[PDB]
């Protein structure tokens, strides 16, 4: 195999030499020279996450490494993973480009933020008071739905074998 | 503005260039094109060559196929819905809130769009709200008065009934308001004067 | 044989009514699943792992791989889509005030604990302990679960913000501004949306309040004291992980080849033979892959539906009154709350319903001096003696006047009109 052979607290008796998960992968193994039980860890992988704007706005980007702690690849350890080039920043903006976990990123160079969910307001509620329109606004507003898709036919034998 | 219905044609064009890639794929034979293995093999290891094309081409036929009835069930639902807003949203006024667009619904509009439908949805919303102070009921002779449709509110010194969602003060009187009970029962009741109509017209 | 149900026939005849003379508020649950575990597959990695030449191999496939893992990012994005849909329907954070006094009512176990460092509700936080080397296992195999974009105290802020604009504003909130309302009138507009009075609202405003208080109580002791009441989010869970479970034990699966292991195979055999062997083992693990994120794809449409339904819930029960028979809770709806759970949200639906029903002898019209009387909003009701005209939904007789009823034609046409007198003021 490949992984990391950490310490282990599993004390494994004599009879036995490997170990196995749930899921029946190998979590731990004996060393036949000297008899001590070791952790087998599969070594860090990750899903290369490229965090950028248009290209007709900037070229800049950021690197999310999925999955992976910051000490084992501007760096910011999310949840999501580690974020390489973009800066934290304490202020709460709408969600431009979602990273994960809360974290949105933006441009503004690219920032990291937690994501504001909407401004404050606090209703001013008390048991005798009462809040009365007085005027209107009329709102037109659009909802698009999609009704059909292309209809398509496939000839079987001419695409599988052609002539 | 318009991502939804562009989108559903991203995919379905994109499902016919991956089916179509698909055919420059070896499946783990010689060659991907079904010619030259003709032209170059005897039948017995040709028929070899050609079933390994055709089972890789079948699973993505099949694979294609899949994704298109999944797709089609979307669109499907999607299609369904939009009929539900041309049944209740441009064919009558909904009550159902925010189901033909943000606001009070008032009316909606169909529009055609390539593989789809836009609702232009007019709404009524609710602007400039002003504080008053509000009563249950009113206290008037030892019985109890509650607004038929309206709302007791007060400028600070007076009290008028008005509608709920636009303000537009009247005097509170027996036509506009219904007695049930006493004063000792509602909770938060206020005294104020009930106007008669009848009143005038008797003392002239 | 199963029975359907207790046998019951009602008392119909031409000529009698049944009037509720009492009413229950009741507190009903519906859990709703929105959103699912967001699963990202390494095709290379879980097919091949760290071998050349079975990567080398499997580019004779073509765009599989690209497809599956669009199709997984297509579901992973439609999750966060479905958890934006149902929770995050308010632009404007609402709190409630400081003096939680609201007529009587009691939201203590609705609205969120400042004691709790999750800032959670007491039923969402019973509702989260209630939801529960897998995870390790899962990842290691190429297999990487998600975070979902909005957390779970997030996800509590915006159900707290619809409860603060529910209880503070009723309505208002979710048509345009919140504008303040006393929560007694509110529930007296609620009471006339279903079509009973407001003085029966003011008057019975203790008991209404006690009874829902109890209401939301059992609703916690019953949410507390049964297994299965969450039955269909765990569900939920118990099918991503065991889907993942099954995933990674098809790794362990020889598919008609002399070993599971590719270093073996690689080891043992000349590559004649072990490029069958590794093709064997590919298209195993391939057609495992499909299988998988074709599952995935129809789970998904089925969380997409819920959380369609449940977005729909949120707008109609939550944001409004609703009319809807049945879609907002057992009997006439009155308003609903939203509580966070673990991929999904439960509604407490507040109903009316009528007890103690009473009969009266009922007819349709009252022949007053040659001249039928309709009611103009109720019903008329005989007690035995004497008529009265009451309000459908609750018993409260009133003498027949001629303010609430309205003449429409002469006595010859009304089949079963009776004689009685109106008064007039
Ligand atoms: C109704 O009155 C309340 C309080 O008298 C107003 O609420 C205040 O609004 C201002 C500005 O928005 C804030 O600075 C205060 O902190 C609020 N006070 C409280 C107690 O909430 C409310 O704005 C008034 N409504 C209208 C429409 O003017
Ligand atoms: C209600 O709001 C409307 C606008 O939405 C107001 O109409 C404006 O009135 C001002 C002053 O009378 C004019 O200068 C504007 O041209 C009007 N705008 C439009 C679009 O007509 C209206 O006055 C408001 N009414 C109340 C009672 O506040
Ligand atoms: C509340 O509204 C009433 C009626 O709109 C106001 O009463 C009138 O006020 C005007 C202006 O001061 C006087 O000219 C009228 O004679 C008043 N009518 C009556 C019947 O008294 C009242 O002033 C308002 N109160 C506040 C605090 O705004
Ligand atoms: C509303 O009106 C009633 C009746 O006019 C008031 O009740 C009276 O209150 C005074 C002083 O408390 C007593 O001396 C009388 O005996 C009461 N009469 C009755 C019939 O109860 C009541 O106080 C008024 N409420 C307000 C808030 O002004
Ligand atoms: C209304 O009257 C009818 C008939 O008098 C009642 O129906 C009877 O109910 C009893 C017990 O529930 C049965 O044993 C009888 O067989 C029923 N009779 C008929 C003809 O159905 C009905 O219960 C009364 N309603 C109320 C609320 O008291
Ligand atoms: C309507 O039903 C309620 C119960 O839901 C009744 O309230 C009870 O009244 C009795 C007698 O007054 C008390 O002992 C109970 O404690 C009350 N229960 C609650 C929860 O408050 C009410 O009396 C009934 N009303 C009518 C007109 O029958
Ligand atoms: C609202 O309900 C809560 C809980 O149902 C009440 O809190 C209880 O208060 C009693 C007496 O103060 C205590 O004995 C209980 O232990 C409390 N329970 C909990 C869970 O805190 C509360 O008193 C009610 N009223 C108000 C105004 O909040
Ligand atoms: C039907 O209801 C009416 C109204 O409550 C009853 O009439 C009253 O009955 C009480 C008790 O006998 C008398 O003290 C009142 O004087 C009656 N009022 C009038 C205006 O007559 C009537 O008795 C009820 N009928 C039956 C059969 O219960
Ligand atoms: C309801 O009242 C009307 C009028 O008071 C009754 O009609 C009368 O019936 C008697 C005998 O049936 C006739 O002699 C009169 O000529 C009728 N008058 C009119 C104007 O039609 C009617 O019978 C009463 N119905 C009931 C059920 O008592
Ligand atoms: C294994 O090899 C080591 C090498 O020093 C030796 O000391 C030991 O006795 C051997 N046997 C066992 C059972 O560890
Ligand atoms: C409303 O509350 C205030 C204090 O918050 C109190 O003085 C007043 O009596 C209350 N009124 C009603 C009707 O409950
Ligand atoms: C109601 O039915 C009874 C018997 O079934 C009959 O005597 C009476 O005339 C009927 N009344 C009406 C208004 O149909």
């Amino acid at each position: 195999g490949t992984g990391v052979l950490t310490e282990s607290n599993k004390k494994f008796l004599p009879f036995q030499q490997f170990g196995r998960d749930i899921a029946d992968t190998t979590d731990a193994v004996r060393d036949p020279q000297t008899l001590e039980i070791l952790d087998i860890t599969p070594c860090s992988f990750g899903g290369v996450s490229v965090i950028t704007p248009g290209t007709n706005t900037s070229n800049q980007v950021a690197v999310l490494y999925q999955g992976v702690n910051c000490t084992e690849v501007n760096v910011f350890q999310t949840r999501a993973g580690c974020l390489i080039g973009a800066e934290y920043v304490n202020n709460s903006y709408e969600c431009d480009i979602p990273i994960g976990a809360g974290i949105c990123a933006s441009y503004q160079s690219i920032i990291a933020y937690t994501m504001s969910l909407g401004a404050e307001n606090s209703v001013a509620y008390s048991n005798n008071s009462i809040a009365i329109p007085t005027n209107f606004t009329i709102s037109v507003t659009t909802e698009i739905l999609p009704v059909s898709m292309t209809k398509t036919s496939v000839d079987c034998t001419m695409y599988i074998c052609g002539d | 503005a318009l991502g939804k219905l562009q989108d559903v044609v991203n995919h379905n064009a994109q499902a016919l260039n991956t089916l179509v890639k698909q055919l420059s794929s070896k499946f783990g034979a010689i060659s991907s094109v079904l010619n030259d293995i003709l032209s170059r093999l005897d039948p017995p290891e040709a028929e070899v060559q050609i079933d390994r094309l055709i089972t890789g081409r079948l699973q993505s036929l099949q694979t294609y196929v899949t994704q298109q009835l999944i797709r089609a069930a979307e669109i499907r639902a999607s299609a369904n819905l939009a009929a539900t807003k041309m049944s209740e949203c441009v064919l009558g006024q909904s009550k159902r809130v925010d189901f033909c667009g943000k606001g009070y619904h008032l009316m909606s509009f169909p529009q055609s769009a390539p593989h789809g439908v836009v609702f232009l949805h007019v709404t009524y919303v609710p602007a400039q709200e002003k504080n008053f102070t509000t009563a249950p009921a009113i206290c008037h002779d030892g019985k109890a008065h509650f607004p038929r449709e309206g709302v007791f509110v007060s400028n600070g010194t007076h009290w008028f009934v008005t509608q709920r969602n636009f303000y537009e003060p009247q005097i509170i009187t027996t036509d506009n308001t219904f007695v049930s009970g006493n004063c000792d029962v509602v909770i938060g009741i206020v005294n104020n004067t009930v106007y008669d109509p009848l009143q005038p017209e008797l003392d002239s | 044989t199963m029975s359907l149900g207790a046998e019951n026939s009602v008392a119909y005849s031409n000529n009698s009514i049944a009037i509720p003379t009492n009413f229950t508020i009741s507190v009903t649950t519906e859990i709703l699943p929105v959103s699912m575990t967001k699963t990202s597959v390494d095709c290379t990695m879980y097919i091949c792992g760290d071998s050349t030449e079975c990567s080398n191999l499997l580019l004779q496939y073509g765009s599989f791989c690209t497809q599956l893992k669009r199709a997984l990012t297509g579901i992973a994005v439609e999750q966060d889509k479905n958890t934006q849909e149902v929770f995050a329907q308010v632009k404007q954070i609402y709190k409630t005030p400081p003096i939680k006094y609201f007529g009587g009512f009691n939201f203590s176990q609705i609205l969120p604990d400042p004691s709790k460092p999750s800032k959670r509700s007491p039923i969402e936080d019973l509702l989260f302990n209630k939801v529960t080397d897998l995870i390790c296992a899962q990842k290691f195999n190429g297999l990487t679960v998600l975070p979902p974009l909005l957390t779970d105290e997030m996800i509590a802020q915006y159900t707290s913000a619809l409860l603060a604009g529910t209880i503070t504003s009723g309505w208002t909130f979710g048509a345009g501004p919140a504008l303040q309302i006393p929560f007694p009138m509110q529930m007296a507009y609620r009471f006339n949306g279903i079509g009973v009075t407001q003085n029966v609202l003011y008057e019975n405003q203790k008991l209404i309040a006690n009874q829902f208080n109890s209401a939301i109580g059992k609703i916690q002791d019953s949410l507390s004291s049964t297994p299965s009441a969450l039955g269909k989010l765990q569900d939920v869970v118990n099918h991503n992980a065991q889907a993942l479970n099954t995933l990674v034990k098809q790794l362990s699966s020889k598919f008609g080849a002399i070993s599971s292991v590719l270093n073996d195979i690689l080891s043992r055999l000349d590559p004649p033979e072990a490029e069958v062997q590794i093709d064997r083992l590919i298209t195993g693990r391939l057609q495992s892959l499909q299988t998988y994120v074709t599952q995935q794809l129809i789970r998904a449409a089925e969380i997409r539906a819920s959380a369609n339904l449940a977005a729909t819930k949120m707008s109609e029960c939550v944001l409004g009154q609703s009319k809807r028979v049945d879609f907002c809770g057992k009997g006439y709806h009155l308003m609903s709350f939203p509580q966070s759970a673990p991929h999904g949200v439960v509604f407490l639906h507040v109903t009316y319903v009528p007890a103690q029903e009473k009969n009266f002898t009922t007819a349709p019209a009252i022949c007053h001096d040659g001249k039928a009387h309709f009611p103009r909003e109720g019903v008329f009701v005989s007690n035995g003696t004497h008529w009265f005209v009451t309000q459908r939904n609750f018993y409260e007789p009133q003498i027949i006047t001629t303010d609430n009823t309205f003449v429409s034609g002469n006595c010859d046409v009304v089949i079963g009109i009776v004689n009685n007198t109106v008064y007039d003021p």
